[PDB]
């Protein structure tokens, strides 16, 4: 905004540098250290924090999605980046990040490394609470999702009021 | 212990789509199993239509037990949940 | 000249003189058996030519003249095959006008 | 009020012109002559023996497409309406074909003239296959080598082209109107000039060309149709026209009777 | 396998009627006629015959599906004339026109052939 | 027969008799035992 | 019976990209500052440049389902050559006396610019336009 | 292979086909499939006669029944029961009847990328052996009719029938949560048809109008007045299309800043379901957001939206049947002058490329920063050739006539584009392999027909001829190379996209929205304290502008500030009935000052915190403009009637409405803080729209209209909340993986995989460094 | 015999299926009375840039009128203009357009129609060879699930993506019935102490016993997929003990 | 196989003109001239007769199966 308050286009000069070195470049005098950005969110986690990592991850995913003009609602990407950065560290979408969670063994074995997860569960005497959807599906029960996220009682009072 | 008092209920007073579908299916099955009908039947023969008519007049005798993540539950009557 | 109908040959003006040692018999010979059935393949898109080459194996017709004395697991014979009205010169060597 | 003008006439085809009629009437007449004029065609083939290279269904389909004389097919009765079991003499025509090659050399060509009308609803003039001339060989049916025999018994019944195209009495009906596009019922695709790039219709000389200074007539309607009917020889062109008119009249009479009985 | 029989295109089943008539209460003097085992050949002819009648205020027809041999006609006349009388008048007029056309065609064929 | 694995498979195929052109195309077929988009491209030397 | 009536001299006729619709722009002879632009059918009403059209805008033709008119009865449209019916979709009350009225006849657009004393009665939901020459 | 997925009974699979005469939520089922599949219906007093008739018909005749289940569970086979004509059914028995009409069935195409690939349809029993589908549901299924096979599943219980009818129904899936825009629209011929229907020079005679009006299932039986009365009645196509549009729908769109005159017949104005002006095309009846389909859906309901689909399809299909449309070879042929222009442009480009080659060979070409000389030369040549191809295509497109069929298809948006016309008529263009020109496969040459070290365009994959003119053998080979590269790229991309989608789905599989508004996994760990930080469904948001953010300070002050002390700056006396007792008041002035201070605080909060870049068009719930215009249309706010709505009433009503937008309910301080944080943006938007000056002057509402607007806003906001129990994790995973199928730094599928895998080594590391202002 | 659903393709990659069949009197006709044997949508032309299809149609029309076979050899001197001149010399429109009439009403079509002979071939993809349906039939010996194969009266597969779509839809009951009642449902007995599936049950004489825990009263029954039973049995065979408990210990 | 009885498009009988067509082609007449002399006006019948291939002779060349 200008003096009158109207938004106007302004042209400034910035630098685009190949290679990653965050802290040293931020410490360089004459550089706006409050706005320096990196495309490697691992470096952002190492330097800035976890919330900045979430912001940078969302920015990268949005750039990848919207480079070709496609539009995806903000809530889906927000949920993805919240899941990825919910334990204080980056959780990769693979067997090295998903299977390391404290979820049930039945739902973890269904993704990858079924026999290894089952053997580890047998050796560690793990207990499955059957609160997820995968182990409810494999056991042929009503999963606690959608219409199964509650129970239907009988209205004795209204029937008596007849 | 796990029950929540009627004056302390914090869930929404509206009927969700999943709750509506579950109540409609249960009422249709019960009507098909020779259950008493709380509304008049003029020309409709489909139990689903009878269940929908009962839901519109708020006469379905069922209670929704909404489960909080901790384990506590709230009981909402079908006659007090707002239906769009 | 300045003909607006025929295609434009490359200029080939990067060399003052040309010394050819060989000449192609015909460029259309660079195609395969299945691609020789396509009429005017140079006016099409290459994925369409690939699709036609792939689907040429699914068309039915008189594969042999002794199908009556053969015992094959499957066989499809058209009652009235017809030779195409638009044809390529290679079809004469593919026996397409005789077993369409 | 309706008027008919015949330009050309012959037993195979009639090129005529209709005027002072609605477009729907001419279109309905064309459709009725195309699909709703009953004729006689082979609908049942009994193969006693077939040693030819052609398949049994191949020969049956070829036999079903052979036109037959249907001059007195109106007096014939439908198979459904007939109360007899299977088929009888007054609801079907029986044809017999027997072909064999004599000698160990050469190929014997079996045509449609080899069919013999053994029995039919006498003395109606139906059943006999159509011959272009007295010495015409006919439609080529099959070819036989040595020790190859064909023995077919065919049953011909009365039907319309709606059930199958083999009962169609006519081949193609040319139909057009307004050769000069006075009514502007179509828009002419063009690159430079529409008048030069589009060939004139064969009836363009019959109607006066539009003057360049003429104004569009919004109240004009199509009132002059030129139509050519070509038959397959089963029925004459005049017979096809008359029977199409009669079929349309019978359909309208049936609708009127249903309306009267609905009260 | 699932192909319907061809003769069902023109053979009317005994349990169904050829003609059905239902009044239309949206506007006065309007009826809906269901024609069974028919097609455009009769429908277009009847529609354009009825459209030229001064006492007919609305006439239309439609074939719901090409796979089913039936069509639906909507007919509305003025207060003086009932739609059924207009339909019978149209049928009689087309019959008379066809008779005249056949007579003149026969006369022309006799005069020159 | 003993060494079912570690051997080339699909060398011999049932001849196609759907049509004459398909039979000729099957009789004039080449394959590479590689099962990387580098070898799948149309090289200039394929002219 | 007629909300508005005037005589317009045609200045501009634009066929555009349509083979049947022409846009005509003209002004009233008896008073300036009244500009009429209107889309018309070429075949139904062929007009040329520098013509004189009597244009009347009315609310009803009397002297809900549409039906063909019988020859017996009479209406105001019997006195004119081109008749169209449409919906008013804008009544712009701009600066000073400059007032524009926008009417769409089934997609054929017409804009009439004038003063309040001449276009005050045209503020309706539906209109009939009649052109005579 | 046996627990997560398995083979199931009561399923069918067959080839699909199109059917314009079907509703949106209807599927045609063959006779044999309907007879083979069955549904068990219980025996009650409401359907005893129908079930007995079905049993008497038998399993070989449709409608009929296959098995009869007794009370104890014993099954009677009607195939072997030859005395079924005198059997009586008892209450509580089950009859396995055939598939009848209006039976909900799940209908699926594989692969199932998103939830719209598996929807509930209504059965219509039809002859022949192909499934029949409406043309508007092909795009969500991603199916065509070149041999596709699709699957059908039959529920066998009343509860699952109700679940399919109320959750997975086709009309309920018109709007998708992935991009809050419809996924079903008018496509293919119908689309083209309406472009030929709503033209300004389209007129219809009376009989065709009657036929088309009768063809509308939802017609009210009233014939509209023709646009032309004398000398012959005539109806335009706009009226016939507006007949299909339900009343009460308002839509406005501008194209290139067009005025209300609309000389080019662009834009769109629909008032009360009638099209004032604007050619209807993909911009209106397409799948884009804010169009006719989205507005009709959000205004009326899924049932009315499906009815609109059917009505438009039927009317346009009949008009195209009785009008006709075609394409031909002559549509790809340009006149001599345009061909001469194209050849001149190509020759000039070739001369420029020769000049560039001469400059590069003499060390005269300017070196691009961070690039090699050869790379810079190749980039310059590629840019010149691309510009030449674009210019030739532009000339060819400008030459095209209005009657050209390809131009008609492109303008309708049904099929084709600019590049297709350019390649068919003017020039195919430069062929690129792996982002570069054709490499030298031979010894320093692309083909043995060229000399060594040849850098002319024709020697490196430039096709200067069009498809109509044909291709030279070298151009043919280069085009084949490019096509093979494209096919290989697509083939390798599909598998990676599928694996990424599966990994995402497994990662976000067990995420659900609970009844307290939080988003938790199966362990109970909270991922988000509120879904999407606002607790709103993805299908209930539309792009709206916040009027407080843009504009200068003077414009803001003029639009919002009200001064009762000064006559000029006060409310105009002719719009309010209380203009006498309003000058000099102190309480009303204090209330207006408080409102202005709240507006200024909202402006500061929006500009300095949330949107620092000045963007104001964002997805928000409850379209306020539609509500305002609906109230204006309903209450007839014309005739410049003086409003009887006092300023304190407006201020108190807005204040009460802003406090009644409940997302989280409770008296806890944290709950109140979360509610305020969640509803801050919507409160800002509402305060921007419902300003005292704007209400009194711009909109001119009264007491009834104001109350109706407040009630409608409250009800719509209550209806726009996300329903608890929603499986948001799987929805997010599918909505992220779906665009991946369609699609100097690393970008695309490799970049997405690199992000998801959290690679310690980055293919193209980079830093963006911002300097100080000076 | 060709019917609705049969697959037909041209020589330029323009494959498709029959949608509907019209009789002779319903198809559009030209002034000469010629009706097409096949009608295709123009919308398939500009997307695939199959100019060769239209050129072949024009050449076939010219050759049919003149009475020979056209030469369609690539890289020749033949141009579209020469074929257009040949067609114009034969009394037809140079670009192949023809004035056609509507079959239903007989009225002229406003737009002229590209009309001419073209080579088409029938593919080995027939709807009657692909239609499949199953209510109940044979099941696998091992998993007690429906067999695979259309000929063997097999069952369609409800894969993982279908399960994901059902989870997104929120229909838990439909998924449960599809994966249990429409598949290998089974009833097992478990012991309330060991939790293992080692309970010996005799329903004829109503005797339930657990050898390990000497239990005869605290025994429950469960409805589970047969594949789940097989998985649990295999886990027991691999010295792993998955114990199913119907109550939460807490 | 053998010449079809009727034209596929219109339905004109073309099964009786094969011998005449072969006789005309034997005496040096051009294909177009022979088709014109066979009174085949519409090009549907022209392509029915011109593009037909006679495969019946090849099958007849084989020895009889019985
Ligand atoms: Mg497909
Ligand atoms: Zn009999
Ligand atoms: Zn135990
Ligand atoms: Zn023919």
């Amino acid at each position: 905004p200008d003096e009158s308050g109207e938004y106007k286009n302004e042209e400034l000069w910035a630098l685009e540098t190949d290679g990653i070195n965050l802290a040293e470049v931020m410490a360089v005098p004459g550089v706006d250290s409050s706005r320096t950005y990196s495309n490697s969110f691992v470096e952002i986690l190492s330097v800035l924090g976890i919330e900045a990592t979430r912001s940078s991850l969302y920015k990268e995913i949005l750039n990848v999605i919207a480079f070709d003009g496609s539009y995806v609602n903000y809530r889906h990407m927000a949920l993805l980046v919240d899941v990825m950065t919910s334990r204080g560290y980056l959780m990769a979408i693979t067997r090295h990040g998903i299977n390391r969670a404290d979820t049930g063994a039945l739902m973890r074995c269904s993704f990858e490394e079924t026999v290894e997860i089952l053997f580890e569960a047998g050796a560690a005497a793990e207990l499955d609470d059957c609160r997820g959807v995968s182990e409810n599906v494999m056991l042929g029960q009503l999963a606690p999702m959608g219409t199964g996220a509650f129970d239907v009682m009988i209205d004795e009072k209204l029937l008596t009021s007849l | 212990e796990l029950a929540i008092l009627k004056e302390e209920r914090t869930t929404t007073p509206y009927l969700t789509k999943y709750e509506r579908a579950r109540i409609l299916g249960t009422r249709a099955l019960q009507i098909s199993m020779n259950a008493p009908v709380l509304v008049d039947i003029e020309g409709e023969t489909d139990p689903l239509q009878i269940a929908m008519k009962e839901l519109s007049q708020r006469k379905i005798p069922l209670v929704i037990r909404r489960y909080l993540p901790d384990g506590s539950y709230e009981d909402w009557g079908c006659d007090e949940l707002i239906v769009d | 000249l300045n003909d607006t109908a025929k295609r434009i040959k490359p200029e080939m003006s990067t060399s003052s003189h040309h010394t050819f040692t060989h000449c192609e018999i015909h460029p259309s010979m660079i195609l395969g058996v299945a691609a020789s059935i396509i009429p005017f393949p140079d006016h099409n898109q290459s994925p369409r030519n690939t699709y036609q080459s792939a689907m040429g194996k699914q068309a039915m017709g008189v594969f042999l003249t002794n199908y009556n004395v053969r015992m094959d697991t499957m066989a499809n014979i058209l009652y009235y095959p017809q030779k195409p009205l638009a044809k390529t010169q290679a079809m004469e060597y593919l026996k397409f006008r005789e077993l369409p | 009020e309706p008027k008919v003008n015949i330009i050309n006439a012959q037993d195979d085809e009639v090129e005529l012109m209709l005027s002072d009629v609605n477009l729907s009437l001419a279109n309905s007449l064309r459709r009725t002559m195309l699909a709703e004029v009953p004729t006689l065609a082979i609908d049942l083939v009994e193969i006693k023996m077939n040693t030819s290279v052609l398949a049994d269904e191949f020969i049956s389909h070829r036999l079903g497409l052979i036109p037959l004389v249907s001059e007195d097919v109106e007096e014939m009765k439908y198979s459904r309406d007939c109360t007899c079991e299977d088929y009888c003499d007054e609801c079907s025509v029986v044809l017999e074909l027997s072909a064999r090659h004599e000698g160990e050399e050469g190929t014997t060509d079996v045509y449609s003239s080899s069919l013999i009308k053994v029995s039919g609803p006498g003395n109606l003039n139906v059943g006999e296959p159509v011959r272009r001339d007295d010495y015409d060989q006919g439609i080529l049916l099959c070819k036989l080598r040595n020790h190859q025999e064909l023995n077919i018994r065919c049953i011909a019944k009365k039907g319309i082209a709606k059930e199958h195209a083999k009962w169609s009495p006519c081949s193609a009906i040319a139909f057009e109107y307004d050769p000069h596009n006075k009514l502007k019922h179509t828009d002419f695709w063009f690159e430079v000039d529409a008048k030069k790039e589009w060939p004139d219709s064969k009836y363009a000389t019959w109607e006066e060309p539009p003057k360049p200074g003429e104004v569009f007539d919004y109240k004009a309607k199509p009132n002059r149709f030129y139509m050519t009917v070509e038959t397959t020889g089963s029925l004459k062109a005049n017979q096809v026209f008359s029977r199409g008119i009669k079929t349309l009249q019978e359909k309208l009479a049936n609708v009127l009777f249903e309306l009267e009985n609905s009260r | 396998m699932n192909a319907p029989d061809r003769f069902e295109l023109f053979i009317l089943p005994d349990d169904v009627p050829k003609l059905k008539i239902t009044p239309d209460s949206r506007v006065p003097n309007c009826i809906i006629i269901k024609f069974e085992r028919e097609d455009h050949t009769l429908a277009n002819l009847l529609r354009e015959e009825l459209a030229l009648y001064p006492d007919v205020t609305f006439v239309a027809y439609k074939v719901e599906h090409p796979l089913f041999a039936n069509f639906v006609m909507r007919l509305q006349t003025e207060e003086g004339t009932r739609p059924k009388q207009a339909l019978e008048r149209a049928c009689a007029s087309i019959i008379n026109k066809l008779k005249t056309l056949d007579h003149k065609f026969n006369e022309e064929w006799n005069i020159k052939n | 027969q003993k060494k079912a694995m570690s051997s080339r498979a699909g060398v011999s195929q049932v001849l196609n008799r759907y049509t004459y052109s398909s039979t000729l195309s099957h009789l004039r077929r080449t394959n590479t035992p590689i099962g990387l988009a580098k070898p799948r491209q149309l090289h200039n030397t394929h002219w | 019976s007629a909300l508005f009536d005037d005589i317009f001299t045609v200045q501009t006729v634009d066929n555009g990209r349509y083979n049947k619709v022409s846009r005509i722009i003209g002004i009233s002879t008896t008073n300036s500052a009244i500009k009429l632009t209107l889309d018309i059918n070429n075949e139904m009403f062929p007009v040329s440049q520098d013509d004189s059209l009597t244009v009347t805008l009315a609310n009803s033709l009397s002297l809900k389902s549409w039906r063909p008119p019988k020859p017996t009865d009479k209406s105001l449209a019997d006195d004119y050559d081109y008749v169209m019916f449409g919906t008013v979709y804008k009544f712009e009350e701009g600066d000073e006396d400059k007032i524009k009225v926008y009417v769409s006849f089934g997609g054929l657009l017409m804009c009439l610019e004038g003063g309040y004393k001449s276009l005050a009665s045209l503020k309706q939901d539906n209109l009939y336009i009649l052109i005579r020459r | 292979g046996n627990l997560m997925g398995k083979r199931v009974d009561f399923s069918a699979r067959t080839v699909i086909s199109g059917d314009p005469n079907l509703e949106l939520d209807q599927v045609g089922v063959p006779i044999s499939i309907a007879k083979t599949l069955s549904y068990p219906e219980t025996v009650t007093q409401y359907n005893i006669h129908r079930l007995t008739e079905y049993v008497r018909n038998g399993p070989n005749e449709h409608p009929g029944a296959k098995y009869v289940i007794r009370d104890n569970g014993d099954r009677i086979d009607l195939r072997y029961h030859k005395r079924a004509g005198d059997i009586v059914l008892q209450y509580g028995w089950k009859v396995e009847r055939h598939l009848m009409d209006d039976d909900p069935v799940l209908f699926n195409r594989q692969p199932s990328l998103h939830k719209m690939s598996m929807m509930a349809h209504r059965v219509k029993v039809m002859p022949y052996s192909t499934f029949r589908l409406n043309l508007s549901v092909t795009s969500p299924y991603n199916a065509d009719f070149d041999g596709d096979e699709m699957n059908l599943h039959v529920p066998q219980s009343e509860e699952t029938r109700a679940e399919l009818s109320q959750l997975c129904a086709v009309p309920l899936q018109i709007v998708s949560p992935q991009s809050n825009k419809p996924v079903m629209g008018i496509v293919q011929d119908t689309l083209c048809g309406v472009r030929k229907m709503t033209l300004r020079d389209t007129f219809i005679e009376y009989e065709q109008v009657m036929n088309m009006l009768f063809w509308v299932p939802s017609w009210d039986g009233v014939v509209p007045q023709p646009a032309i009365l004398k000398p012959k009645p005539l109806w335009t196509g706009k009226q016939l299309l507006s007949i299909a549009i339900p009343s009460g729908i308002h839509l406005q769109r501008t194209d290139g800043g067009n005025s209300l005159l609309s000389p080019k017949d662009n834009g769109m104005l629909i008032v009360d379901g009638k099209v004032m002006f604007g050619v209807v095309d993909k911009k209106t009846v397409g799948s884009g957001g804010g169009g006719l389909i989205h507005t009709v859906m959000r205004e009326k309901g899924p049932k009315i939206c499906a009815e609109l689909f059917g009505n438009i399809q039927k009317v346009v299909n009949y008009w195209l049947l009785h009008n006709g449309f075609s394409i031909g070879i002559g549509d790809a042929i340009a006149d001599a002058s345009t061909m001469k222009e194209i050849t001149h442009a190509i020759s000039s480009a070739k001369e420029q490329v020769q000049e560039i080659i001469y400059k590069a060979q003499h060390n005269e070409l300017e070196l691009k920063p961070g690039m090699t000389l050869r790379e810079s030369f190749e980039g310059e040549v590629s840019r010149t050739l691309n510009d030449a191809r674009d210019s030739a295509g532009r000339s060819a497109e400008m030459n095209l006539k209005d009657l050209n069929n390809v131009k008609q298809m492109v303008s309708a948006g049904s099929k084709g584009s600019f590049i297709n016309i350019a390649q068919m008529s003017a020039c195919v263009g430069q062929q690129m392999v792996e982002g570069k020109r054709i490499a030298f496969g031979f010894a320093d040459r692309s083909l043995p027909h060229f000399t060594k070290d040849d850098f002319s365009p024709e020697s490196k994959g430039f096709v200067e001829n069009s498809y109509l003119r044909g291709l030279t053998p070298q151009e043919f080979f280069f085009h084949a190379m490019a096509g093979r590269e494209g096919l290989i790229d697509t083939a390798v991309k599909t598998a990676e996209t599928g694996y990424i989608q599966r990994r995402l789905v497994k990662a976000l599989e067990d995420i659900m929205v609970h009844y307290d508004g939080t988003t938790r996994n199966s362990l109970g760990d909270i991922i988000q304290f509120l879904y999407g930080e606002d607790g709103l469904d993805g299908t209930q948001v539309e792009r709206q502008t916040i009027d407080t953010i843009p504009g200068s300070d003077k414009a803001f002050h003029k639009r919002y500030y009200v001064d009762l002390m000064d006559e000029k700056n006060s409310i105009k006396p002719d719009v309010i009935e209380y203009a006498a007792d309003i000058l000099g008041d102190v309480e009303l002035q204090k209330e207006l000052n408080s409102e202005y201070e709240q507006l200024v605080s909202d402006r500061k909060f929006l500009r300095e915190i949330v949107f620092v870049n000045g963007d104001h068009n964002w997805p928000l719930p409850v379209n306020l403009r539609r509500i305002i215009q609906n109230a204006q249309q309903i209450f007839h706010l014309d005739r410049a009637k003086a409003s009887d709505l006092t300023i304190p009433e407006i201020i108190h009503g807005v204040r009460d409405l802003c406090k009644k937008l409940f997302v989280l309910r409770g008296e806890n301080e944290l709950i109140k803080e979360a509610q305020q944080n969640a509803t801050s943006l919507f409160q800002c938007l509402v305060r921007a729209r419902l300003a005292t000056r704007r209400i009194l002057e711009e909109f001119r509402l009264n007491r009834d209209a104001f109350e109706w607007v407040l009630g409608t806003i409250e009800a719509q906001f209550q209806r726009s909340l996300v329903h608890p129990g929603e499986m948001v994790g799987v929805i997010a995973a599918q909505s992220i993986g779906e665009p991946a199928t369609q699609m100097n730094v690393t970008l695309g599928v490799p970049r997405l995989k690199e992000i998801l895998n959290v690679a310690k080594n980055i293919k193209t590391p980079a830093l963006t460094v911002y300097l100080d202002r000076e | 015999v060709p019917q609705i659903g049969d697959k037909f393709a041209s020589r330029h990659g323009q494959k498709g299926t029959i949608g509907v069949t019209y009789r002779h009197e319903d198809m559009p006709f030209s002034a000469e009375g010629i009706v097409p044997d096949l009608i295709i949508n123009p919308h398939a032309i500009p997307s695939r840039m199959t100019v060769a299809h239209l050129i072949e149609c024009l050449l076939s029309k010219v050759g049919s009128i003149r009475g020979y076979e056209g030469d369609a050899t690539p890289f020749t001197d033949l141009t579209v203009d020469a074929v257009s001149n040949l067609l114009r010399d034969n009394g037809y429109q140079s670009r192949g357009f023809e004035v056609m009439y509507n079959g239903h009403t007989g009225k002229k079509l406003m737009a002229q129609v590209f009309f001419g002979p073209t080579y088409y071939q029938r593919l080995r993809h027939m709807v009657d060879d692909k239609i499949h349906a199953r209510a109940r039939g044979p099941v696998q010996v091992l998993t007690r699930q429906p067999v695979e194969g259309r000929s063997r009266d097999g069952g369609l597969r409800f894969g993982e993506m279908e399960r994901d779509c059902m989870i997104a839809h929120g229909a838990a009951g439909f998924l449960k019935e599809r994966l249990m009642e429409a598949s290998d449902a089974f009833r097992v007995h478990v012991c309330g102490i060991c939790g293992l599936m080692s309970v010996i049950a005799n329903l004829k004489k109503n005797q339930f016993e657990c050898r390990s825990c000497k239990n005869k009263t605290n025994i429950y029954q469960l409805h589970i997929p047969y594949a789940a039973k097989l998985l649990f049995q295999e886990l027991m065979a691999m010295n792993i003990a998955p114990r199913l408990y119907t109550e939460r210990s807490g | 196989m053998i010449i079809p009885v009727r034209c596929f498009s219109c339905g004109k009988v073309v099964g009786d003109k094969w011998d005449a067509y072969l006789r005309l082609l034997e005496e040096g007449k051009q294909e177009g001239d022979a088709l014109d002399e066979l009174k085949l006006k519409r090009y549907c019948c022209r392509r029915m007769v011109l593009t037909h291939v006679d495969l019946i002779e090849k099958f007849l060349r084989y020895n009889p199966l019985e």
